């Protein structure tokens, strides 16, 4: 058996980063979408 | 953090002893305690008493 949690305690201390990884992965999201709208638009404007 | 204040001592398992080296330990010389540790084959025992 290997779960055996033992040493430094996260209990004892900060957020770690899975308790706020959402975020993250929203910011990322809207980066992408941001860059892709902006590629749209840009293939719109573009070829005239 | 702030409002409460949570102390949790660095050898709670009583077994920690036996992989850190920061904190020294020992017993009363010529005692039944040494001698315990100097007999008992338990695997963390032999770590203590090595
Ligand atoms: N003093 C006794 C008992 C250990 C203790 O002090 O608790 C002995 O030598 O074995």
């Amino acid at each position: 058996c290997g779960a055996k949690d033992s040493g430094s305690k996260e209990k004892t201390s900060a957020l770690s980063l899975s308790n706020v990884a959402g975020v993250f992965y929203i910011l990322v999201g809207g980066l992408g979408l941001a860059m892709l709208v902006a590629l749209i638009e840009f293939c719109y404007k573009s070829r005239a | 953090f702030l409002t409460v204040e949570r102390m949790v001592s660095p050898i709670e398992s009583a077994e920690d002893l036996s992989k850190q080296t920061e904190i020294a330990y020992g017993t009363l010389d010529s005692g039944s305690t040494k001698e315990f540790f100097r007999r008992s084959k338990i695997a963390v025992f032999d770590k203590m008493w090595t």
